[PDB]
Order: structure tokens, then C-alpha cells, then sequence
């Protein structure tokens, strides 16, 4: 996130960290006390037998009691389209379940096929790269949004920061975009670098999904 | 640009 | 554009500026009094019938009676090839005719097929991104470019500014390449980002389309 | 390379610069007294007929006695793939042999299919772009940098430079990984732009052809 | 990288 | 993102 701020600890308690040996390369949604809902693109490469799902996560650079470990044990995808960036939507089942509690909660998702009117005014967030020099979060950070359907497609959810220069960076892929309590889009691509002022960024839409992620939770 | 993130 | 200079008002009346809701996405040419030359790739995506065409435009974040505002009626499209980026041209038919006067006038083109030496002193000029900070410009930006054949094909026209690093951004295509008084170019693409100080720009060569734009203006 | 620093003295007096009439453009390795091995997408579009080969180059905005310089006569490939960057190698022999000195001496290769173990300490070198707005290297930069495994493929050799965002650029392409003495990647390709300090960069694993530069150069 | 500006 | 350098 660019030009975002500090959340307050576990203010997200749905939000994952998705962890190789050296660090975090994106980030996740709890849905379900033992899934967890990311962008295809992230793992699309990626050894998932090595891969770390953090939860209860907040400052990654220290050490948190808070936090809870897992590792995937299986992937659902949706027919991710990596040359069109579509359908950039996966589900990572993991090892176990965790411990539901203040700092680990599952996000609501809204209903199947609920389409964002323009100007809706949502949160977008991550520990993904603070800006063209700063480096990657060690304190996750929120950024105020707003849906905007010039410049982008039908088929994701696009959002802009009207004014300022600001928006999502790499490793905020997977990350939630939390509109009126319920989590809208999924942190997919930018266009112009990040954070261009001209073109919005785009996020799987999470709603047209939700029957599909729903006959895999229940 | 389209960079996946 | 980065590291150019403020043009003076309406010192180039064939610069138009293509606009959806919130504002200027790329730049284009007024090369009849009803219609106008920008890059294919600039509207490959978008929706045409929200798409505004500014004329006598200098301070876009100003309100200035001096312009002219027209909606496409129709697009001519010469076989853009979005993998290769090839033939990034289109023509845009106004939904009327503009009135010609000192702030907006129509440009010349070149013969088919005048090929530009390497050497050769143009102009490139935008409201596209002032550098990788800096957002989009308000006022219309100017710079003093050389045509390349080096790190370049031949199926464009390519520039350099030697010794700093400057050149076209994000939102300036479509704008003009003025060579000599006669427009050469069209602002397609940057190899390394913009203003990379190694990489070339590349300009749809418009000379080599001359006989094409004819038979569609006259 | 951002964040590297100025090496010594034909202290790699293996590195080689290939130009074209304005300058620098990639990097290459001496391998031979006349042969050339760089990344294949180097010279995958441009007139070969053109390049020139700087051997014994230092500061290049200087002018060195030292120097010599040569013209490729012939291209060897090892089937580039460029869609997914699969073998970016090249070898080029050059129209002579060079003159073996303090200031031009020929690198070691690894053996065939010797794999890097991650943790290895290596040295990154190159006169590519020193960084988001600072222009390509007068002076060759050396980069220390360490194996990766993560965030990789297995047709790569990955580097990264933990701690701080520093890397590869624009330019430094074709240039040599110096691992342990031996020449173990050609910097390739980079994710996220420049220096992300999240993703790392891409090499051509030598050591995987070697058997095929051996019965080229013998 | 080739962006298309 | 891979842009080639
Ligand atoms: C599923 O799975 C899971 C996971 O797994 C994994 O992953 C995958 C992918 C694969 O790879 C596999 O193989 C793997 O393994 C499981 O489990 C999990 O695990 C993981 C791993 O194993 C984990 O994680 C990690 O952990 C860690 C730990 O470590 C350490 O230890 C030591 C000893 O103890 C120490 O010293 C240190 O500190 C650390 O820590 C810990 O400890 C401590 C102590 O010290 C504790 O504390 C506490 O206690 C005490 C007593 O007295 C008291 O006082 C209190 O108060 C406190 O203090 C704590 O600390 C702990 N920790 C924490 C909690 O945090 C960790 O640490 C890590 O982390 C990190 O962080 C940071 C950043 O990076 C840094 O700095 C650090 O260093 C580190 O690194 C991680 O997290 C996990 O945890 C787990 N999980 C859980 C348990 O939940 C499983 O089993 C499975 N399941 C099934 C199968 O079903
Ligand atoms: C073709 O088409 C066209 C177009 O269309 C469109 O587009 C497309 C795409 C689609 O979407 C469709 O649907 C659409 O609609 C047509 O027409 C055109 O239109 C357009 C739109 O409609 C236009 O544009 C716009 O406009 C505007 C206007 O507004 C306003 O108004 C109010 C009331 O009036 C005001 O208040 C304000 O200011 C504004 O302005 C105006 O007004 C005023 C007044 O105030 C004026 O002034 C003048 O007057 C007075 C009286 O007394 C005097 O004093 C004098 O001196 C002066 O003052 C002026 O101002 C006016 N304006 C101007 C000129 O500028 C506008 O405004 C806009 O702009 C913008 O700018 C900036 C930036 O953004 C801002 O700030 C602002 O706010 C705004 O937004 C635009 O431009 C146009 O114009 C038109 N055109 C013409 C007319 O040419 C058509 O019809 C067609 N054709 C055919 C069909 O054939
Ligand atoms: C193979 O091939 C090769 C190559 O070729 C080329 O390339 C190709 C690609 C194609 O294009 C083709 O066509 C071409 O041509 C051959 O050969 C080679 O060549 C090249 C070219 O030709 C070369 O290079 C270049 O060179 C140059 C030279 O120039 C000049 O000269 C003048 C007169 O001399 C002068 O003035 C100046 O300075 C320069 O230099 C030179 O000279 C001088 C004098 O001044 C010298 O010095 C010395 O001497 C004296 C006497 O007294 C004494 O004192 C001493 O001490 C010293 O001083 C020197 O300087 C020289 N130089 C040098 C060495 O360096 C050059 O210069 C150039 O460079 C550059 O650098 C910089 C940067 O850019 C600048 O600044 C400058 O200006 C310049 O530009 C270049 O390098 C080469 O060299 C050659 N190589 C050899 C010889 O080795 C061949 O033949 C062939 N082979 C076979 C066929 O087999
Ligand atoms: C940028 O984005 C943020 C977030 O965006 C929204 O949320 C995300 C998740 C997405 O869903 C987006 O789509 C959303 O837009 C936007 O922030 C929102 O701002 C609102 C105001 O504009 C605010 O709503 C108003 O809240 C009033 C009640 O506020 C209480 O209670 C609610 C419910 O609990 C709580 O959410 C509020 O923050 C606030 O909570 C209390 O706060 C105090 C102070 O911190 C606490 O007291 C301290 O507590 C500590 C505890 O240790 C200690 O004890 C201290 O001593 C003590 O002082 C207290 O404990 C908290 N209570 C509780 C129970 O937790 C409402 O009355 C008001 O409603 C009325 O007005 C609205 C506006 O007109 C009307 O729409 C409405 O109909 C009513 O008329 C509002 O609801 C939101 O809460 C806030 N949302 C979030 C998630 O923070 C922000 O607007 C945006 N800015 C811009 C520029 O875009
Ligand atoms: C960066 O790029 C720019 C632009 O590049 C060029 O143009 C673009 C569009 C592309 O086509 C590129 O391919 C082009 O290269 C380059 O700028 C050019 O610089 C030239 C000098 O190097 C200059 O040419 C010389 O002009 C002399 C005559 O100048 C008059 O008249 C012409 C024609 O009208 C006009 O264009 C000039 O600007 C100048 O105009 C007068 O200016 C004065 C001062 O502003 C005005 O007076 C004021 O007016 C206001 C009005 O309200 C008020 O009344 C004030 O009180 C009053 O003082 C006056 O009104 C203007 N008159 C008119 C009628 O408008 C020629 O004599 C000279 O020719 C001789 O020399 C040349 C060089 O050796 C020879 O080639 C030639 O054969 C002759 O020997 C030149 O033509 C260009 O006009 C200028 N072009 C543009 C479009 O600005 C620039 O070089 C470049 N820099 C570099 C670093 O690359
Ligand atoms: C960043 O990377 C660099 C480079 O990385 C390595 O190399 C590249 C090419 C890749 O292959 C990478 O994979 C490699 O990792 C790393 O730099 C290395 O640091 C080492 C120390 O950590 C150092 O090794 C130790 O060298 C001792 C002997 O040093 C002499 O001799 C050797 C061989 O000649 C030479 O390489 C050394 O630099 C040093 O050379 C002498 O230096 C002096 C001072 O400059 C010279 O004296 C001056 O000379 C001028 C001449 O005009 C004039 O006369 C002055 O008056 C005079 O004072 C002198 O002339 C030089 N002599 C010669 C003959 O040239 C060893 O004893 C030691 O071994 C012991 O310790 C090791 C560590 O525990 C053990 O592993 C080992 O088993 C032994 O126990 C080491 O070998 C390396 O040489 C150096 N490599 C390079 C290429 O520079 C660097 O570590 C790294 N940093 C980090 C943060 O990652």
C-alpha cells in the first residue's frame, strides 16, 4: 500500500499473510476457520508445500504470540486466466482450523453476484510495498478507496484515490477489499506501476464468486 | 502496464 | 510527459485530450474539423460512448470557455496488433464538426511513407504522468526530442532525450509527434518505464498511414 | 544495478559492454578470446550488424586506451523462449580475437549442471541503470547478492539482496552472476521493477549449458 | 519492459 | 512484473 496508513492491531482480524521462507509475498482472507481465499496469480509458481499462512498478524517484522502458523494441504481454483488476469481467485484449505478469537475472526463475504455501484467508498489493505522505494510493511497498512468502473472492466472490481497518488503495490496481492463490511474484491493487478494516479487497480470480484466459494466452505 | 501484484 | 516544459496556451491547437468521467486518459490529434487520430490502444477497452474529446484544451484543471467538447460517433481502426503493439493507430468520428479558430486548428500530416532520419530535432507534448511521482499534468507539457533508429523497429519512429532522462508517460498517448512542423508520430510506448534515460520512446509512425487517414478524411 | 558500488579497475576484467551508436545497452562475459556470451533477448531484435563488443572498459563515459573493440560476426542461440523467458543466452563471435592482458582475461564456467545451493554469496556487476531516476553507469557497479530459491524457478539462478532494495536494472543485462570465481548466471530479468526488495532477480542458469557453450567455443 | 502509454 | 533487463 501506498499512501495508506498504520491499521490499529488486529482492527482486520481476517487479514492472512501468505509467508516463503524469507518473507511475505501476498495476502489472504480467513473465510472459514481452515480456508483461505487469495489471488491464483500469488501461488501460480509458487512451491504451496512450502508456503506459510500466517494468521493474527499485524507488525510481521516482530514476534507475535498472537499469531497462528498453518500449512495449505490443498488448492481450489476457478479457471484463473493468467494472460487476461482473469479469475484471479483461489482457495487454500489449510492443515487445520484455526482458533477463532479476537485477533483471528472470518470475514463476511456479500451475496452472489452483487455488483458495486460507483463512488462506494471501501478499505483496501496489506503489508505489500509502501511505495517506488520504501520496501515492503512491517505494520499493515489501510488505504480509504473508491469504485470506479471507468478504466477497467466488467469483470473486476477497480478502485482510485482521487487526488493523491496512492493505491496498492506488489505483495498486496490476495489482500481484501473490504466495502460496507463485507470483502468485495481481492487485490489483483495495477496499471502504470503502482500507485499511477491515472488507472484504477483492479480486484478479483469477489461476489461474483461466492456460490463457488460457498459449495467449498459450505 | 498490467503487473500483477 | 517528464522533464519538459509548459507549453504556451493554445501554441498547439491540434492537441486534443480524450477524457471518460474523471478525467484525461490520453492525448490525440485534430486532423479534420470532425475527427481525430490517437492510439488504438487508448480505446481498445474503453467505453467509446462515454468518451469525451476535448478541443481547445490547455489547463485541464481549469475552466476554460475556449473549449470544445464532442462525443465519438464511429472508430476506423487499421489492424492493431496489441501483442506486438503494432499499428497503434485509430480514427475517431465526431459526433459533429469543430469550429476552427485560433485555439483549435487542424494539423498537417507528412506524405505517405517520408521516412524520418536519424537526427531529426520533434516535439513531443501531453498531459500525461509529469514523472514517477508526480501525477498527471494540468497544463500541457513540451519537450525537445530526437528521432532514434537505434533500439527501435522499424515499424516505429522512435525518440531520445540525450543526457537527461526524460520523455512520454502514462496518458500521453495518442499525443502528437510534431517533426518539422508535420506530425509524425503518435505516442504508443516506453521500454523500461517512462524517461528510462536507455530505452527509446516509440511513435506509431504516421507517415506510413497517410494514404489510409486520407481515404478516411478525404 | 541500484545500490551497488563502484568496482575497481578492470578488477573483472571478463565484463564485457555491448553498444550501439549511442551507447550502452546490455552487458556480456569474455568466455573465449572471440566469443561473447550475454541474454539472448539482448540482441533478439536488433541489427547485430551494429553492435560493437567494448572489451577492457572501465568508465565508459571516458575514453580508454585499454579498450578494444570488436563486431559480431555470427549469433549462436540455445532456443529463447521469450514469452516465458526460458534460455535468455546467447553467444557472439566476434570478427577477432582479442589481445589476453591485465584488462581483457577470459572467465571460468562452472561444470555442466552444477546447482547453487541457496545461501550462496555472489557478485552482481553492470552498467545498467543505477536506479528508478539516476541513469545508466559511467562506472561499472558490483553488487553483492545472495541465492534464492523462493520466489524462483528451477530454469533460473536467483539472486537477492536481503535488507535493502538493491539489484539489477535496465542494462545490466547479459551481464555475469560471479559466484565462487565462476560465472554462474546472466542477469535476465527482474519482477516488480528494480530493486522491489520483494522479488528476486533472474538469471540464466549457466552452469546448465555449459556442455553446449563448450562445443561452441571447444 | 514495453508499456503502452 | 518480469520485465527482461
Ligand atoms: C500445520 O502446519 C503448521 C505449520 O507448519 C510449518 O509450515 C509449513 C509450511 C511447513 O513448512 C511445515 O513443515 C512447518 O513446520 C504446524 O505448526 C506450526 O509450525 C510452525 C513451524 O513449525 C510454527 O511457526 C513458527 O513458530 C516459531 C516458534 O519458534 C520459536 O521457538 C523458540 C523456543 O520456544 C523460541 O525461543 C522463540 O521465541 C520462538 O517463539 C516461540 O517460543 C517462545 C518461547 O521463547 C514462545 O513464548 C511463550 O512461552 C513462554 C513460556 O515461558 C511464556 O513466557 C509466554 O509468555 C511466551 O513468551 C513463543 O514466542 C513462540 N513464538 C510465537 C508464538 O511467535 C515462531 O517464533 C515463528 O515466528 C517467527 O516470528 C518472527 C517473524 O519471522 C521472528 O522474529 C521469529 O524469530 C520467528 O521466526 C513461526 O511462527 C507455528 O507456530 C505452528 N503453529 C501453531 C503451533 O499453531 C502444525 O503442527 C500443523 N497442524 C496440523 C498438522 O494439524
Ligand atoms: C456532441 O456531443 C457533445 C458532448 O456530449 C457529451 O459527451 C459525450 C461523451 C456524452 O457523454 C454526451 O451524453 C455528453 O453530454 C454535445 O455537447 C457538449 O456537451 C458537453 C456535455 O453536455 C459539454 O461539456 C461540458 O460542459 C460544461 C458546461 O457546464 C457548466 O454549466 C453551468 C451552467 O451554465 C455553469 O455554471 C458552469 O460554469 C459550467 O460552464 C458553462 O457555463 C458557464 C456559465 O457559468 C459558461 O460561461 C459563459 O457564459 C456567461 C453568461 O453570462 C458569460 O459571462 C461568459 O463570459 C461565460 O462566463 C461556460 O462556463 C460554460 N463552460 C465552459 C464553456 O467551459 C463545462 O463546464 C464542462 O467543463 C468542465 O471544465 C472543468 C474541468 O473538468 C470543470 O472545472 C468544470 O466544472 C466542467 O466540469 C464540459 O465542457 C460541452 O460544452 C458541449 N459542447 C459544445 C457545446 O460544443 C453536443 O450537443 C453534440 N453535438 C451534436 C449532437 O451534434
Ligand atoms: C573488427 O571490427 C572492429 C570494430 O569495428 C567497428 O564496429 C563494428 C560494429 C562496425 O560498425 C564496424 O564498421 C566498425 O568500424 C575493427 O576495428 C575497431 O574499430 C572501431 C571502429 O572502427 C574502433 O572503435 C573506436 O575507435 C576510436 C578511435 O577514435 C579516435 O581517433 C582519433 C584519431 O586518432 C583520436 O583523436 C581520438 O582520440 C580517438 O581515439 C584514438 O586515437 C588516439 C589519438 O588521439 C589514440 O591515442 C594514443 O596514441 C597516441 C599517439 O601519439 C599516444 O600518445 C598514446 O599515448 C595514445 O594517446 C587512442 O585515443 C585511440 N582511442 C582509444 C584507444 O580509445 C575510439 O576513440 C572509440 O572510443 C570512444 O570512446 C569514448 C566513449 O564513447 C569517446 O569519448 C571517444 O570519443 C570514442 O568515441 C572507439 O573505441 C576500435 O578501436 C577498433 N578496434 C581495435 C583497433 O582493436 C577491426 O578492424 C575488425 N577486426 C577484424 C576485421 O579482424
Ligand atoms: C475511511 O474509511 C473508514 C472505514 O471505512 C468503512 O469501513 C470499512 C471497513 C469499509 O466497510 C468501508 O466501506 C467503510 O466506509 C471510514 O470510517 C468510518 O467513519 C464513520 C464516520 O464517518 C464511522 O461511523 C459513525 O459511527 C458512529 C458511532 O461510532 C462509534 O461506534 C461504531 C460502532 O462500534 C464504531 O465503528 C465507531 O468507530 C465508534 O466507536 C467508538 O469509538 C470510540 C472512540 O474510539 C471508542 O471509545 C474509546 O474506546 C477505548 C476502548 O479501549 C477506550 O475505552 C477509550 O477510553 C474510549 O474513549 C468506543 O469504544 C467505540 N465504541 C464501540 C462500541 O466500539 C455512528 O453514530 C455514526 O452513525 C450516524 O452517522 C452516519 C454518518 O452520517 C450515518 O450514516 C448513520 O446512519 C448515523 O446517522 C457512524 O456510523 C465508522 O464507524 C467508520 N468505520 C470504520 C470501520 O471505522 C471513514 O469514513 C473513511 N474516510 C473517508 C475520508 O472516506
Ligand atoms: C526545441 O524545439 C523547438 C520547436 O521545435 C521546432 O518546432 C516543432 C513544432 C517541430 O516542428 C520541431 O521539428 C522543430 O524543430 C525549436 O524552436 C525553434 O527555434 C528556432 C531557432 O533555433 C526558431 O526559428 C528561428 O526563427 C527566426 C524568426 O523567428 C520569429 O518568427 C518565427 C515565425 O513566426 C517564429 O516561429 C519565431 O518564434 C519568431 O517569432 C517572433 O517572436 C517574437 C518573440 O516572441 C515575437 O515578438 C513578441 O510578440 C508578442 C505577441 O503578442 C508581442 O508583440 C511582443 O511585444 C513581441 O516582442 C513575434 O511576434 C514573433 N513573430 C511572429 C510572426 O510570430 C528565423 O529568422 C530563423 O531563421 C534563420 O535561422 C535558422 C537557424 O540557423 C535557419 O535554419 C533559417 O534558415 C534562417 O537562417 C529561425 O527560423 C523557431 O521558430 C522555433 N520553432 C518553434 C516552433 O518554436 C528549438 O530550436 C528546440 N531547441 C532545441 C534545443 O532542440
Ligand atoms: C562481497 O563480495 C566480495 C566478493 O565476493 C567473492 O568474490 C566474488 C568474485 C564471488 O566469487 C563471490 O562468490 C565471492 O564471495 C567478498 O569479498 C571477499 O572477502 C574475503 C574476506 O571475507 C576475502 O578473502 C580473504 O582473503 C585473505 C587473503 O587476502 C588477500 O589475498 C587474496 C588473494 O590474493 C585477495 O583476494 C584479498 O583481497 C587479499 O589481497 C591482498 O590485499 C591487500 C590489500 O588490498 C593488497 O595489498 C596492497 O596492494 C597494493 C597493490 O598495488 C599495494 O601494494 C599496497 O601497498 C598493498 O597494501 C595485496 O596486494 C593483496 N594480495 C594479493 C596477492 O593480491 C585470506 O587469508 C582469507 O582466508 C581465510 O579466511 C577465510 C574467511 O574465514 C576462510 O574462508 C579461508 O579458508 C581462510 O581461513 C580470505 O580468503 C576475499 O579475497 C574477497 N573476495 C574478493 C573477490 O574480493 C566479500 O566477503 C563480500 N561481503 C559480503 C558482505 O557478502
Amino acid at each position: 500500500i501506498v499512501g495508506g496508513r498504520r491499521a490499529r492491531p488486529h482492527a482486520w482480524p481476517f487479514m492472512v499473510s501468505l509467508q516463503l521462507r524469507g518473507g511475505h509475498f501476498c495476502g489472504a482472507t480467513l473465510i472459514a476457520p481452515n480456508f483461505v481465499m487469495s489471488a491464483a496469480h500469488c501461488v501460480a509458481n509458487v512451491n504451496v508445500r512450502a508456503v506459510r499462512v500466517v494468521l493474527g498478524a499485524h507488525n510481521l517484522s516482530r514476534r507475535e504470540p498472537t499469531r497462528q502458523v498453518f500449512a495449505v494441504q490443498r488448492i481450489f481454483e476457478n479457471g484463473y486466466d493468467p494472460v487476461n488476469l482473469l479469475n484471479d481467485i483461489v482457495i487454500l484449505q489449510l492443515n487445520g482450523s484455526a482458533t477463532i478469537n479476537a485477533n483471528v475472526q472470518v470475514a463476511q463475504l456479500p451475496a452472489q453476484g452483487r455488483r458495486l455501484g460507483n463512488g462506494v467508498q471501501c478499505l483496501a489493505m496489506g503489508w505489500g510495498l509502501l511505495g517506488r522505494n520504501r520496501g515492503i510493511a512491517s505494520v499493515l497498512q489501510e488505504l480509504n478507496v473508491t469504485v470506479v468502473t471507468s478504466l477497467c472492466r466488467r469483470s473486476n472490481v477497480c478502485t482510485l484515490v482521487r487526488g493523491r497518488q496512492a493505491g496498492v503495490c506488489f505483495g498486496d496481492s490476495g489482500s481484501p477489499l473490504v466495502c460496507n463490511g463485507l470483502i468485495h474484491g481481492i487485490a489483483s493487478f495495477v496499471r502504470g506501476g503502482c500507485a499511477s494516479g491515472l488507472y484504477p487497480d483492479a480486484f478479483a470480484p469477489v461476489a461474483q464468486f461466492v456460490n463457488w466459494i460457498d459449495s467449498i466452505i459450505q | 502496464x498490467a503487473a500483477p501484484v
